[PDB]
This record gives C-alpha cells, structure tokens and sequence, in this order.
C-alpha cells in the first residue's frame, strides 16, 4: 500500500482448512534446476504472496547437494520466488545472505533479516527496502538465531524475536522493535517461559502473538504476546494437555501453563497455533517421536485451560508421510471483514531418515481457513527416493 | 607437468666474482620461477620468487632473472659461504616441479 | 531518480564489514546454465544493484568452456543479472559487446562502455540509455583498455580512465569525461604515477578517487583523484609501507608516495582502497605471490604517510582459498547521512592453478561497511574441482 | 512513443561500422535450451531493440533438431527475445505462427505478419498490437512469401512487400500498405525489376527503400523505392559493376541498372544496401559461389552509375567463416540529428555444408555505423561442429 499497515481486523472463524499452495519442488526437482533448501515460510506483500526459504546453494541433482544436512554454512542465502513454483535457479530472488532469517512487509517496503557467521561471532543485518540498513552483532556468542517465519508489522513497528545463547541451557532471548530497518527498542525475554526458539507470529487487533519452541525442557510451547504499540510483551506456556512440540511425551489429562511440560528435553521442531478462545486451532506432528504426519486440532481456550482436549480436527499430512517445520502467515492486505488464518508445513526429504541420497531438502504445503466445513485431503511431498539413485 | 632442466650441474667461481646459474622450463612458465639455496647439511632458503623478487632478507647480491622458458640466477661478490646447491622450483601450474640443482664450488 | 546525481555526502565510519552479496556461481554452475565469466564488478541504479561481468560466451559445463583463460576474444559480452544470482543464460542482460568495460548510472540513465578488437585496432563504443552513442578508437594501437569497475558520475559528468599502450612500458593513459554518452573533454595522465591500469573508483563530496594498478614497476598503487566539476586530476602513489598490489615484495617499514615501490615488475592484480584519513581501509591479497586470501586493513592516513602500518583488520577470504580482482562500488541512492563503503572480490576458479579442468571462471563476494564492530567470517567460492571431472 | 512515427531525419555519415549485437547462440546452444532458428532479423520498439527469427520448434540438442533444413513446416513460429541473448525456450516471445514473416513498430504498437501454409493454399495474418487483425490469402497459389526483415512505418502507413508466384519464373509481387493492421491499398510490382524476393527496407526522409533479391536472373539486386505518403513505388536494379547477390558471376567493369545482370540464375541470398549518393554502402558475401565471408564496401552513387567501383571497405565475417542472410534495420526512436545505419548478418551453421550434424541453425552479428573511422575485427559464429558429435 502507499501507507503503513495497522492490524485492525481480528481472525475469521476457522471451520476447516483449504489448500492455498503446494510447490512440488522435490518431485519436479528430479529433472529441473530446483534449489536445495530447508526452513521455508511464506509472506505477503500488499501486492503478492511468495514462498521464502533458506537456500543451500546447490541444485538437488547437482553434486554439491551432498551434505546439506548442515544447517549453517556460507553457501546459505534467504530466497523468495512465486507462490507455488519450485525454488528454481532461474527465478529465485536472493533476499540477503546468512543461515537464519525473518522477513515481512510493513505496508510500504519490506524488511528482511539474515544472520550469518561463525557460531561465536555471528551478525544480523537488517535489510529494509532491499538495502542494508542496520546490523546487530552476537551478544552471547553462541549461535545468534531468529524466527524462520515472517514478522508482523503495526504502524511501522515490527517486533522480531532473536535468541542467542544455548539451545541446551538458558539462552539469552530478546525482542527487538524495528521501524523502517532502524532499532526502536529491544527488551529481554520476560514471563514464565523458560527458553525461546523459532517463533511463529500472527497479528490481530493491534497485538502480535508468537507460538515458539522450548528446546531445553518444553514439550508444550511458549507463547509470547507482544504489544507493538507500547513495545511490551509477556510469555507463558500453553495450558492444554494437548502437547504440540516434537518429540514429546504422550498428552496428559491436565497440561501446564507456567512451566515446561516435562518429558522431552534438549529437542523440538518449529511450530505454530492460532490462539483465539473458542476458535483456537493448534497444529502438531502426529508422531510423538518423528516429524511425520501433520494435523490441525481445535482445542477451545487452549492457551488458558489446563484441561483442554480437542473438538474438531483435520489431517494435513498422513503419519505415513514426512513433515517438518510449520509456522503462521496471513494476507494482511486481503480484503475482508477479517483475517483469514494460514499456515505452512515444510515437508523434509532426505537425510537423515532417507539416507539413500546424500542431500536433505523439502517442499511446502500451505493452507488458509474457510468458514465452510470443507472435506479434507492429505498432501504428500510426493517424490520417490528411488529415482534419484 | 612442467620440466625444469638445470645444466650445468657444477659451477666454480672465485671469491668476489660473478657466477650465474641457468634454469629452463619446458614451456613459457610466465616468469613464475622461485630459486632455493640449500646450504650443505641444512634446509633450503627461498631466495627469489617470480623470477626476480627477493624474499625477506636475501641480500641484493642475488639477482634473479629471465622470461619464457629461460631463466638465470646471478650472484656477485661471491662469498666462501655461498657454497650450496641451488635449485629452481617453478610456481605457475601444479605440480610444483624443481630442477636438478647446481653446486656452486669456490675456486 | 528523474534527475542527475551530485555526490553530496561523504563516507560513513568504516568499523567492520558485513556481507552484501554472494552469487555462488561455480557451486551452482556444476548443474545449471551458469555462464563462464571473469572480471566482475557491481553497480547501482537508483532503483536496484546488479552484478556485472565479462562473459566468455559459454556455459561452465558446455564444451566451449575449454580455453577461457584468454582474456579477449570476440565471444566476450559485458552482462548484468540480479544481485546474488548466478550469471545464468536465461537471465543475464547483455550490456554491449567487447572484452574490457565500465558501466555506471548518472542518476537518469546509465552509461556502459565496451572495448572490442584486434589488439592493434581496438575501439570503444560508449552506450548511453541502452543505445550506442559515441565511439573512440585506439590512439596507441596496443590494446585499448578501461576500468573493469563502475565509473562515478557527478552532475552528469562521469570521468572514465582509459589506458592504451604497453603494460610492460610507458603506456598512454587518459581520463575522458562523458556527459550523456558525449565526450566533454579528455586529458592525459598527470601526476607522479608511472603507469595506470584497472582503476577502482568511489565518489564523495564532489570528488572521485581512483585506486589503480601499476603494472610496470608498482607494488604500491597509483591513486588518481579526479575533480568532475572542473575536469581536472592528479596522480601519486599511496605513501604506506603496507603494499597492496599482487605480486609484491614484502612490506617495508617506510613506503613510497611519488614513485613505484620497487620489487615486482611487469605484473599486478586490480584492487581498491577507501582513502579517507583516519578512516582509510586498504584491501590486499594475503599471498605476496598469488591471488589467495583477501583482507581489509585499516591504515590511517595511508595516502599521505610513508610510515602507516595497520590498526584493525578483517579477513574476507582465507589464504587457503582463491581470490582475484577487487574494486569499489557504493549505492549513491541509498538513503542515509553518508555513503556506505562497499567492495567486491572476484573469486577465480580454474586455469591456470586448478588445471584439472580446462575452463577458468569465478564467483563474487561483496561487502559493505558497518559502524558496529561486527564479527568476521571467511567466504569461500566453495566448489570442488573434483566434481567436474 | 504515444504517437505514430514520421521518418523525418536522413542517414548519418557512414564512415566505418561498430558491433551492435552478437547473440552467440550455437556456441551457448551446445549446453542450454537454445532454439533452432533460421532467417533472423532485428527490429526496434520506441522503448527497446530485440532479435527476431523464425523458430523451427526444437532445441539444437533436442532430437527433433534433425532435419531443420526444411524452410517450411508447421512447427515454425516467429519469435523475439532480448538483444544479444540466445533464442532460449524460457525467454523467446512467440509473435505469430508461420514460415515467412515481417514485423515493425509504427510508433504506437507493432505489426507482425506471419504467412503459414501448404505451398498452394498459403495465408498471411496481419497481427497488430499482439492481436490478429487482418488475413490475406494466396493470389497465385505457389508459396506466398514476405520480407524476413522489418518493415518501415510512416504516419501509420507501413508498406510491406509480398511475393507469391514462381521463384524460377515470373512471380506475382505486390506492395501492400497497412495502417493499424488494416489494408489501406495494395498495388502490383512496377518498374524494370524482373523478380522480387526478400526485401530489405530502411526509411529516411519520408521515403522507404528496399533492396531485394532477384532469384530468377539477378546477380545485381532490384531496388524498390516506396513513397509511404502517396502509396506509390518504382523498381530498378543497382547500376554498379560491384555485384552483390550470391552466387554471382565475377564483377564486370560496367554493371546494369534496368535489367538483371546475367550470370547466376534461379538462385540468390537475401541482402541489403544503404543507398545514399556519396554515402552508399553495399554489403556482399565474399565468395562468388557460397555464403562465406561478409563485407561492406562503399561504392559512391552505386544506384545510379554503371561504373561504380568501391572506395573504402570493412570486413565483417572472414571468407573462412560462414555467413548467410543480411538485412537493414535502424532505431527510428534513437535520439540524434540523424539515422544511425545498421544491418545484421545471419551466420548459418549446419546442413548442408556441415552435414556431420543433422540440424541447420544460426547465430547473429549486427553492426551500426559510426562517423569515426574505427578499426575492424571479424566476428565468427564460433562453434566447433565437433563438440556436438
Ligand atoms: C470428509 O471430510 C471431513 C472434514 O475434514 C471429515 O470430518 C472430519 O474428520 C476428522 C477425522 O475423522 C475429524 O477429526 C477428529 O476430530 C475429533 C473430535 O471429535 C478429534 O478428537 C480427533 O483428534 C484426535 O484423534 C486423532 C486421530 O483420530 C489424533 O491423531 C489426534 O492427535 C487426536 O487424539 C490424540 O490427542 C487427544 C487429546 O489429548 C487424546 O484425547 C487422544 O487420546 C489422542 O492421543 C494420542 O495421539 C497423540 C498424537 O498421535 C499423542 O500425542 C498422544 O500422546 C496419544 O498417543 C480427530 O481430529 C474431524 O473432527 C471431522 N471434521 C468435521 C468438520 O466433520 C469426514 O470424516 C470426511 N468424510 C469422509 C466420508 O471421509
Ligand atoms: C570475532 O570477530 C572480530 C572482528 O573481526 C575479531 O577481531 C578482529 O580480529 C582480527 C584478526 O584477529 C584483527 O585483525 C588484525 O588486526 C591487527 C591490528 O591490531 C592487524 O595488525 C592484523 O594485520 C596484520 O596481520 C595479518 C595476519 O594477522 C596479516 O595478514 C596482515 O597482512 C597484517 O600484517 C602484515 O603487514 C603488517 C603491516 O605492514 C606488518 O607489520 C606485518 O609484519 C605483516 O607482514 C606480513 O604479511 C603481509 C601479508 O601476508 C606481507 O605483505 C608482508 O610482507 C609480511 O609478509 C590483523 O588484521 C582485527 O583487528 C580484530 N578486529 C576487531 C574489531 O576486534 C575477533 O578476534 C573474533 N573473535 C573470535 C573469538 O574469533
Ligand atoms: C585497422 O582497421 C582499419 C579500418 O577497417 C583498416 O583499414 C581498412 O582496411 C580495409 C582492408 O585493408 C580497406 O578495405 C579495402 O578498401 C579498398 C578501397 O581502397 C577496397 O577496394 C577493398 O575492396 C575490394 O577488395 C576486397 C579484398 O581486399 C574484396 O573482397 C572486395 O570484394 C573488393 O574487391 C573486389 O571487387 C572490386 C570492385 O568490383 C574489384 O575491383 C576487385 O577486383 C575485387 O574483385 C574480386 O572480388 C569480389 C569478391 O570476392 C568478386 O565478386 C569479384 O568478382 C572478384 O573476384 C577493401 O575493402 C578499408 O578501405 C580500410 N578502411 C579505412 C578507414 O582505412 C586498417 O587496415 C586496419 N589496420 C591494421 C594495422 O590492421
Ligand atoms: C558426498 O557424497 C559421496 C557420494 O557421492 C560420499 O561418499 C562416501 O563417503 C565415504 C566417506 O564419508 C566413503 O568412504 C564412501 O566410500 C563413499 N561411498 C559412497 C557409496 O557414497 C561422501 O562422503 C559425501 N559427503 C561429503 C561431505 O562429500
Ligand atoms: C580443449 O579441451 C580438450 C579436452 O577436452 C583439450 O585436449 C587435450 O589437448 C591436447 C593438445 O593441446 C591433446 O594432445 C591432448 O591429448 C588432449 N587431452 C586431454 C586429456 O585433454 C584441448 O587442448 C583443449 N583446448 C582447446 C583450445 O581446445
Ligand atoms: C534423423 O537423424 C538420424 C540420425 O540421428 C538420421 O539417421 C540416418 O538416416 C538414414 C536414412 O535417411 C539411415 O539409413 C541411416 O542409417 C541413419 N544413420 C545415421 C548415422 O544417421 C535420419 O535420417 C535423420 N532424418 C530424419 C528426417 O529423421
Ligand atoms: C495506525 O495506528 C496508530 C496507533 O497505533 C494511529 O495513530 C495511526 O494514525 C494509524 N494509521 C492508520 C492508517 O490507521
Ligand atoms: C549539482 O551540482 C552542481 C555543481 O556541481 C549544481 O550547479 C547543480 O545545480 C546541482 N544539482 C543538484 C540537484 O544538486
Ligand atoms: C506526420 O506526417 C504527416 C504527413 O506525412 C503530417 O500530416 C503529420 O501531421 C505528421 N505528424 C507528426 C507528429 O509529425
Ligand atoms: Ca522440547
Ligand atoms: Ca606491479
Ligand atoms: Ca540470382
């Protein structure tokens, strides 16, 4: 738009989910110059929506594809390309260089943030309107990381959640507030949340909600609500017995809102949730131990209730298929009375579980919500690891 | 492989005079010639690289030269301690090939 | 912009360097239709920044890739493509035809200059706004050459440094002054500089500085300052003992400002420097004899002092990795109080040192400056010469 | 422009020629998805210049490339793509369908004309502003053909030269006058010219000149001047002893202006010339018998004099290299006092002379004129027929 954006509306009634995008990248990738990527997400300009992902700088067939299990390297690049196309060498747009990133449009231009580095000397540069504007350096010197979803903006202020520190210990999280690439304020994590990683954020009614990952002790996600108007936040865990991190212990009958729910430690997988009272939907992998299957379950008042069990569901990826990271996105410039709620699921293929190939990679599925109660299908990446041999 | 040919193998010059050691490659090595000196019962010291540039601290008596396939290392005011085995390595393409050496004897 | 550009600002404090772009061309190139190139550089339009390079007219896998060591041929083409993509057959924009070039935007349209030819009958045609406007022919008949970086414009006047003559002798350099593709004036080299090649230029405060290469005797670079308002210039060498050409003798303790610093003759490699008193940064290869490693060293008052040793540094390419040509570029239309200082380093791969393949080629790394003192990483081209066999 | 174009200017002094474009298509084509084409030409929009050519609907490596010697088939398509890129599957723009074509911009939109068909039931459809506007059918039922260069427009009127009939006999040529795709008038060939084929046209001073091919008896080209204001024309042969068709008898000392110059019959190759008194330049292959070499020779008052021998020349393609079709084009929207004179030469590779491959194809070289007397180079297609085996 020619003007900043204010999150004036609220969510619409989630009643089922409809397919929004499917890139089919590994399937096509067996014969085109599709790029090896991982950690995808989706973000909308006022004018178009694109798929964003962290490239590994090689084609899946190319011989340099071997060994892409490694998360960070200096051949990683944050790219974007059209909605539902593959990340193709000949049409991805490189957004900045690094191995962690967030990106989001404030209404006028967009901010992209790519962290790069040695694990003890990492540095973020905050690009705004395709130009490098600001740069922040490592405060705790052990892997500076950020979202791997899109950030939400309000009146020019876009809060962004950064964690430097240990993924096995206390880390040192901090909410930063950008307006037009400059740092308005930054404040330390606060609330009962014990450790924050890979936050998934959606905005409604001038408040932004993030649903993250506690790597350390959590099997129940930390929720951070941020107030972009006053530049304040708080964190807590989701009260529901319906545990959504992966791995996890099997769901209790009573859950935990002010501490990690004890069971699977030093591990997790990025995720999201739409937190809205009666209209709360949580996403989770089906396997208690592996990223296979993805489902969306309606768990009313999940955030606040230590007894909330589901009341409606939908299957996105079967348990016999692989899934991965997921996060929230919305089209803030979509004409409506309300905000359509969307999510994406990353579909990992390769190493370590399909180690007959030496590359890891992924495709994407994304859904948005419908108020109709539509029928469900289940959406496989689709490639046969045997044709790459 | 590029082939450095050193002939002659022995050289005698008197103390205070000039000697010159000739080296030659089997194709234009575009001046990428290094000269080492191996003092008897010691390791080589790099004297010159890029045919004529002295390494840090080989005193200007040593004058590298040449072009194409034909290079030469001149030494003046020859010292009784100049006695050593002189080798040219080439440094244009891998693998880095040496010469047979030339023993500079003091008359 | 709809109006010419004046270099009104000055440089910003260089305090460390952040990655601006990395194309990963040879790595990707093992499996896409990435073009064989060499002599790259970067230049900014008021609206976007792109990578420019001299194409050899073949894909790196294509069989015609063999023998691209030769600098000049009639299959060379100056191309551009998006920042941080590979030079792909399906997205490079051919700018003009020839084997030497400069290009730069004056604020309104851009000028590109490609020299073509037999070595004794060479001819430059000065394209302006993608149309051929002027043409200059060889004055000394032995290889007419120009910058291989971008030129800087001021009020429509863009000085350009052309050298025809011997790279082993006295050559015949001359500064030309273009406005809108037409030749405003041209004047002969003047100053104490003995021989000029491949000038790197940045503009600030209505003056343009070029840091070049003395092929003949220099191991210390000639600096030309040009006054685009009065169309005047002078040249000198950089006073510092910190020698920056490659090959070079090892750095003295006292350097030389009005003559070449004696040691490695008939050779060099294109380079740059930001010359600004306390805030002077010089770039150099690490090897005294080969294009491997690249580092940026802060040498206060380098230009004027025959005793300036460094006070802060940063490693760009390790000495175990290959480098090559480097030059300055800046985004003159970047909104700020000042000019962000940037450079690029070309990363040669192929012949002659990796002669197991018969092609020479390269990728690009580029940095811009930050005032924060960020951590450093080291940025390898990245391909394995063994997967192309 | 937002307004039709009038050819108000005249040519500029041709004093030498400079390279304007070189696509390097067969060289690149050994490893990208470059399309097999033949009969190229170049045409300018008020906003950009592109290469146009008749595609054969296959990639040069693709197995359907074999047998592209055949001129007409229903897999032929007139395409365009950016100046100096290859005709790539992923960036050519298909202009209309058929095996003969002309295209040209009238100032507002452009007209493209593609003839398609059985050799006895052929049909032209005159596209204007990328929509099919008019269609003309075969008047003589034996291969309806047109220019294979660009047409010139004046005040909306663009004359176009169409020949249906025998290439071995009298054929039935006719000048058609389009304005905005509609047929303003059409008139039969008139003048002393005996047979017209593949006309090359440039416009200056509100008159358009075409230099064509007499297939039947000519070895000296028919020149048609057309008056786009009054929709009238006349034809004659070029008076000069310098014979420019190919094959040809060796040049006489006295030439022929009102009849074919007797010698090589039932054959020719498309060509051009800039006809302007003292400033006349004629192009010809060097071989009297084969399309090898191309040269530009200044033959003052060539059109009108039966004794005009050359006074200055320039070599474009050596006699040891292959050439082919050539034609004129100009940038009518190029800002100047005058019209820059340009031409293109098609560089055929394949069958029949390089029959070790089963495809025929080509690349392009194009020049424009300079008033400086620049040095000359010679511009080979460049591919090695041996790497395709
Ligand atoms: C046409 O399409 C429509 C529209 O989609 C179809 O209707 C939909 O059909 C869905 C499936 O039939 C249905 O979903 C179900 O909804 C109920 C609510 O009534 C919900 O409970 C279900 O969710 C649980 O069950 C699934 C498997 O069935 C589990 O994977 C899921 O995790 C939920 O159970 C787990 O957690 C619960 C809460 O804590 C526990 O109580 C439970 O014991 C279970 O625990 C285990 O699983 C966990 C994960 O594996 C693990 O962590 C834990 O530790 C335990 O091991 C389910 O979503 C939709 O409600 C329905 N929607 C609509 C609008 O009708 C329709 O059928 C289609 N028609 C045809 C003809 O095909
Ligand atoms: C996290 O990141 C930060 C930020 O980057 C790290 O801090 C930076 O760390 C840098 C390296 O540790 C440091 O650079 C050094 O700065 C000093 C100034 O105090 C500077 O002297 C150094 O530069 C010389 O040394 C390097 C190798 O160390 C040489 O390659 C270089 O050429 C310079 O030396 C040569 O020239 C000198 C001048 O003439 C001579 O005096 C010297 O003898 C030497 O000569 C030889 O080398 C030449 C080239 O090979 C050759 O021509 C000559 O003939 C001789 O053979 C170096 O740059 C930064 O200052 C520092 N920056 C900041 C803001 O702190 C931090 O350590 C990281 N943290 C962790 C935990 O990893
Ligand atoms: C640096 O670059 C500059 C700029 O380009 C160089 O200068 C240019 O150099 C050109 C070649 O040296 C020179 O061209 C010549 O100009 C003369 C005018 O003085 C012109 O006559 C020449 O053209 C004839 O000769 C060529 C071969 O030399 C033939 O291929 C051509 O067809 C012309 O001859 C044929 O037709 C004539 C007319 O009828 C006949 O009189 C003649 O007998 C001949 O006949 C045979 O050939 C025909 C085709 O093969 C065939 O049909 C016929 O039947 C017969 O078999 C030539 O173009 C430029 O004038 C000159 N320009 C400038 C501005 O100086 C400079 O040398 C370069 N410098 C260096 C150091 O390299
Ligand atoms: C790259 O891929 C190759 C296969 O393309 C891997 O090769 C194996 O590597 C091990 C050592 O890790 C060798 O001993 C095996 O014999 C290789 N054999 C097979 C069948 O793959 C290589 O390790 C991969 N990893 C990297 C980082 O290059
Ligand atoms: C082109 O590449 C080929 C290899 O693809 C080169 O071939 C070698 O060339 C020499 C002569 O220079 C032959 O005697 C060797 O037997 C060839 N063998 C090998 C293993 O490469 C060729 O020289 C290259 N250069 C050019 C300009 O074509
Ligand atoms: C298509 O290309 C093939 C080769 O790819 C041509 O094959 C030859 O065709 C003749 C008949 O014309 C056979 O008798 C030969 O034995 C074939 N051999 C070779 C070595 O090419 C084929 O003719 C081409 N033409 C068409 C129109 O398909
Ligand atoms: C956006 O919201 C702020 C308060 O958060 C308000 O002052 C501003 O004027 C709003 N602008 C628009 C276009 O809604
Ligand atoms: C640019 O600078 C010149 C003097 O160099 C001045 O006369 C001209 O008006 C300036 N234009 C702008 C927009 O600054
Ligand atoms: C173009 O030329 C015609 C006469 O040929 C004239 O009447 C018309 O007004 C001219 N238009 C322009 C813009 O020159
Ligand atoms: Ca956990
Ligand atoms: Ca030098
Ligand atoms: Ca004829």
């Amino acid at each position: 738009i020619r003007e900043f954006n204010n999150l004036t509306k609220g969510l619409c009634t989630i009643n089922s989910w409809h397919i929004y995008g499917k890139d089919n990248a590994v399937r096509i990738g067996e014969d085109s110059d599709v790029l090896v990527t991982r950690e995808p997400y989706v973000s909308c300009d006022p004018d178009e929506c694109r798929f964003y992902a962290l490239s590994q700088g090689t084609t899946i067939r190319g011989k340099h594809s071997n060994g892409t299990i490694h998360d960070r390297s200096q051949y990683r690049d944050l790219i974007s390309w059209p909605l539902s196309s593959p990340p193709t060498v000949y049409n991805s747009r490189v957004e900045c260089i690094g191995w962690s990133s967030t990106s989001c449009h404030d209404g006028r231009a967009r901010m992209s943030i790519c962290i790069s580095g040695p694990n003890n000397n990492a540095s973020a540069v905050i690009w705004y309107n395709r130009r490098p504007v600001t740069e922040i350096n490592t405060w705790a010197r052990n892997i500076l990381r950020t979202q791997e979803s899109e950030c939400v903006c309000q009146n020019g202020v876009c809060p962004v959640v950064f964690t430097d520190g240990s993924a096995t210990g206390p880390a040192e999280t901090r909410i930063y507030y950008f307006k037009e690439g400059k740092i308005l304020k930054w404040e330390p994590l606060t609330g009962t949340a014990k450790h924050i990683e890979e936050c998934s954020c959606y905005g409604e009614q001038a408040g932004v909600t993030c649903t993250c990952r506690d790597n350390w002790q959590g099997s129940n996600r930390p929720v951070i609500q941020i107030d972009p108007v006053a530049m304040t936040h708080t964190s807590q865990y989701i009260c529901s017995p319906v545990l959504t991190d992966n791995p996890r212990p099997n769901d209790p009958t009573v859950g935990k809102c002010n501490d990690p729910y004890p069971g699977n430690n030093n591990n997790g997988v990025k995720g999201f949730s739409y937190l809205d009272g009666g209209n709360t939907w949580l996403g989770r992998t089906i396997s208690i131990a592996s990223r296979s299957g993805y489902e969306m379950l309606k768990v009313p008042n999940a955030l606040t209730d230590d007894r909330s069990k589901p009341t409606q569901g939908q299957t996105i990826v079967l348990n016999t298929d692989w899934s991965g990271y997921s996060g929230s996105f919305m089209d803030y410039w979509a004409e409506g009375e309300c905000y359509r709620a969307c999510f994406y699921v990353e579909l990992i293929r390769g190493r370590p579980k399909e180690d007959k190939v030496w590359w890891t990679s992924n495709s994407i599925v994304s859904m948005c919500s419908s108020t109709e109660f539509l029928g469900q299908w289940n959406w496989p990446d689709g490639a046969k690891i045997e044709y790459f041999l | 492989d590029i082939v450095m040919t050193q002939s002659p193998k022995f050289m005698s010059t008197s103390v205070g005079d000039r000697v010159t050691i000739t080296c030659k490659a089997s194709q234009d090595v575009s001046t990428a010639v290094v000269w080492y000196q191996q003092k008897p019962g010691q390791s080589p010291k790099l004297l010159i690289y890029w045919a004529s540039t002295r390494h840090i601290g080989v005193p200007d008596r040593f004058a590298g030269s040449g072009s194409g396939t034909d290079y030469t290392l001149t030494i003046s005011s020859v010292q009784a301690e100049d006695l050593a085995l002189y080798y040219c390595q080439q440094h244009y393409s891998p693998p880095w090939t040496f010469g047979g050496g030339t023993k500079l004897e003091i008359k």
